[PDB]
């Protein structure tokens, strides 16, 4: 053991490393504090002839262009062109690349906090956030698009919001005409700001509805508005497909109307799985009802059969309307307590 | 679909031993319309896979034991793009035709040992042309056929 | 009682040097840390722009603001990049000059009529080698002001040489509202046609029926080559089914033949779609282990739906 005394004197000087470095490290603290404006910052690739070459592009805020390479420490998710960088006074330089998105105000769309149909729905939202440690053994992998549709009058927007709350993570809302703009080129940043936030933050819930109405291919060949939401949604699959990353948190796309639908939607990325709504029945609606309205103080003697029967054709959000209806009159009725008969006078009052 | 040219096919090899070139004359209005039909790609993929090897095998048997070479040349020489001539549609295939020259010109090479002198010179002196005349080919029975004719 | 002091000794000596691997490691970055903070040092930086030139020694820049100023040669830089028409740096100090600031088979065809997976072949090409990564959307006129973006993109497919051109459903745009149209196919032609080498720069177009796909731009000028794929290859097919047969284990009897045979008319990503249709099929049993039985029979049902729902 006599070559390994050696040691001692190596972890010596290493102890002693960690004891000179922390001056330079209190430093850092009192340095990097307070960066006193936001600049822009464009990656460009220059070449010296170690002597790498190594530069950058800055554009200030206050539109003056200055000149700096590329530094600072261990960089991961930076190199970027994206916004919200440290920098101290007349050095101009990288110290802390926060990315709060470009143009804010997409982004802040919304803040979120038929049994055997919706049985497979919930396995289907479940199973990404559960059963990851398991697909390692069994190697199954997890459908990223699912395909939502059926005829009208279903109510599966507000039951997908139900499953929703049910997945327990945050919600977002995004529409069909919310991908139309008077502007151009709105799509590629629209895609990549979106992937960008679902890169960032936590595995959310992402929900669009109407993508048979903007994703119209239009047959008849004399004009129309939109051709803009036709390339986002082929980039949208561009991306769902030669992207490794897609791997990542999933977007859910819902379409009203079956007579438009593109072949190439078929995908373990894209578009997989997909149900149609056989005429939806009663007694389960009455179900979905009964759970709604358990919260609320109803006399609890009824047949189901009157309240079953006389829906036909109806929403979720209308069946809940039909509850809420049901306690509007109840208020200027003197009862403290919801009756049966209640129900059915709200669905023919409203419907 | 080539489910219906296949039991003509696999007829064909068994009902086409010991008959002359005339049963292939009466053969050729048959295969006409049949070259005509099936426009699926995929589907005939297996029927051009029989058939030439049913028209080759009598092709066979007329170079077996006597051969006058000389009409069995003509036919070639005279039909080509014949059968293609009534579809307006291009065919391009581009993937039986290869497999096609290769097995005629494995024949060829099964008889370019010794047969007779002839007939060969011609058939060599057509296929330079139609090396020419063909201008779109993998380029190599092309070079195969002039090398092996360098050669000699 | 001689011989064991030695092993002792090795395990001693041995824990004795296997701790060093939890600081040596980390020893280089945090002297990285410091040379960054050293590599911090040089700051103050500027940019400018060349215009006219009268001494060859010193020149005039113009700066981005706008005002207008003059520098010297540094001993460093040479005459070389000093010429007029190169963006350059400056400095805050004496105004020198570190550095310049630079500025930022010829066709082929494919038809895929029955079915689809061409994109996951042009996928693992381009996840091959590729030579580089560029898409080009198929309409790009919604964006008469998106010529100038076409030349625009191909000008920049002129300044960066390697180039490959990925074109996904372009029977779309292949069909005064069709004047315009036409006058777009014409602006097409007259670029395509015009002055360019094809030679190094190559083009993929994907596509769904031959219909609208202009026979008459399908021709051997406006593309050289025609390749049908009309399935992935037996070879192909097995291949991927092996690597996909690698994580989930299976019965200690297993034929693919039979996977690969009853397949017809199907595309990869959709097998596995189907593959892990099956799974989780066959999850319901709750098993470990899953013979192929359960495996053919719900492939098969669900690609018979595939097939019915292929319209």
């Amino acid at each position: 053991k006599i070559m390994k005394s050696e040691v001692l004197r190596v972890t010596h000087e290493l102890q002693a490393m960690k004891d000179k470095i922390k001056e330079n490290s209190e430093k850092i603290k009192v340095n990097k504090t307070l960066p006193y404006l936001v600049s822009n910052v464009i990656e460009l690739l220059d070449v010296d002839p170690q002597r790498k070459g190594k530069c950058a592009v800055i554009k200030t805020s206050t539109r003056q262009t200055y000149f700096l390479p590329v530094i600072g420490l261990v960089d991961a998710e930076k190199l970027k062109p994206g916004d919200l960088v440290g920098v101290n006074k007349d050095s101009y330089l990288i110290l802390e690349t926060l990315p709060t998105e470009y143009d804010s105000r997409v982004k802040a769309m919304e803040v979120d906090e038929l049994d055997k149909q919706i049985q497979e729905l919930v396995e289907a939202i479940v199973l990404p956030m559960n059963h990851k440690e398991k697909f390692e053994n069994l190697g199954i992998q997890p459908p990223k698009g699912v395909l939502m549709y059926g005829p009208p009058g279903t109510g599966k927007t507000l039951l997908a919001r139900a499953c929703a709350a049910q997945t327990k993570a945050t919600f977002l809302k995004l529409a069909g005409p919310q991908l139309v703009q008077m502007f151009i080129g709105d799509g590629a940043k629209l895609v990549r700001d979106a992937f960008a936030l679902a890169k960032e933050k936590a595995p959310s819930i992402i929900f669009i509805d109407e993508l048979d109405a903007i994703g119209t291919k239009r047959f008849d060949s004399e004009k129309a508005g939109d051709r803009e939401v036709q390339r986002t949604m082929l980039e949208l699959l561009n991306q769902l497909d030669g992207f490794q990353p897609n791997t990542q948190v999933k977007v859910i796309a819902a379409t009203n109307r079956v007579d438009i639908l593109d072949p190439a939607l078929l995908r373990s990325g894209r578009l997989d799985r997909k149900i149609e709504f056989p005429m939806p029945n009663e007694e389960a609606r009455a179900r979905i009802m009964q759970i709604h309205s358990r919260k609320m103080n109803v006399s609890p003697d009824v047949n189901y059969e009157e309240l079953a029967r006389c829906t036909d054709d109806f929403n979720g959000a209308q069946c809940k309307a039909v509850c809420v209806e049901a306690g509007m009159i109840a208020l200027r009725r003197g009862a403290t307590e919801l009756t049966h008969e209640d129900y059915m006078e709200g669905i023919l009052e409203v419907q | 679909m080539a489910d219906g040219g296949s039991e003509r096919a696999d007829g064909r090899i068994v009902k086409m031993e010991v008959d002359y070139s005339a049963t292939v004359d009466q053969r050729l209005p048959e295969c006409a319309k049949l070259a005509k039909e099936g426009r699926l790609q995929e589907v005939i993929e297996t029927l051009l896979s029989l058939e030439k090897q049913t028209r080759t095998a009598s092709d066979m048997v007329s170079t077996s034991r006597i051969l006058v070479a000389v009409v069995k040349m003509c036919y070639e020489a005279k039909e080509w793009d014949l059968l293609n001539e009534n579809i307006m549609l291009l065919s391009k295939r581009r993937s039986q035709l290869k497999q096609a020259v290769a097995k005629m010109v494995q024949q060829c090479c099964t008889y370019v040992e010794e047969i007779t002198d002839l007939p060969i010179k011609l058939r060599l002196i057509d296929t330079l042309r139609m090396v020419t005349e063909g201008k779109i080919y993998v380029e190599i029975e092309r070079a195969r056929l002039t090398k092996t004719l360098a050669t000699i | 009682d001689y011989r064991k002091k030695l092993l002792e000794h090795k395990e001693i000596d041995g824990r004795l040097k296997e701790l060093r691997e939890q600081l040596k490691e980390l020893t280089k970055q945090y002297e990285k840390s410091e040379n960054d903070l050293k590599a911090l040092q040089s700051v103050g930086q500027i940019v400018g722009e060349v215009l006219k030139q009268l001494t060859e020694e010193k020149f005039i820049v113009k700066a981005t603001n706008g005002p207008r100023y003059v520098v010297g040669c540094r001993r460093q830089l040479d005459k070389s990049k000093l010429k007029p028409g190169t963006r350059v740096a400056l400095d805050m100090t004496t105004l020198t000059i570190m550095r310049y600031l630079p500025r930022e088979p010829k066709g082929c065809l494919l038809y895929g009529p029955p079915g689809t997976g061409k994109t996951l072949l042009a996928r693992a090409v381009a996840s091959q080698l590729d030579c580089n990564f560029l898409k080009v959307v198929s309409s790009s006129i919604v964006d008469g002001e998106s010529a100038r973006l076409i030349r625009e993109m191909f000008n920049y497919a002129r300044d960066h040489q390697p180039c490959i051109i990925f074109m996904d459903e372009i029977d779309a745009i292949g069909g005064s509202a069709d004047r315009e149209i036409q006058r777009t196919l014409m602006e097409l032609l007259n670029q395509m046609d015009g002055f360019d080498t094809l030679h190094r720069v190559k083009m993929i177009m994907a596509t769904n029926r031959p219909d609208t796909l202009d026979p008459a731009l399908l021709r051997p000028g406006r593309l050289d080559r025609k390749i049908h794929i009309d399935l992935p290859n037996e070879q192909a097919r097995l291949d991927i089914l092996k690597i996909h047969a690698g994580p989930i284990t299976k019965h200690g009897e297993i034929d693919y033949e039979a996977i690969v045979k009853l397949s017809d008319g199907f595309n990869g990503a959709d097998l596995r779609n189907v593959c892990t249709e099956a799974g989780m099929f066959a999850i319901r049993a709750d098993h470990d282990f899953v013979v192929q039985e359960d495996f053919m029979k719900a492939v098969r049902k669900v690609a018979d739906s595939k097939k019915l729902e292929s319209k």
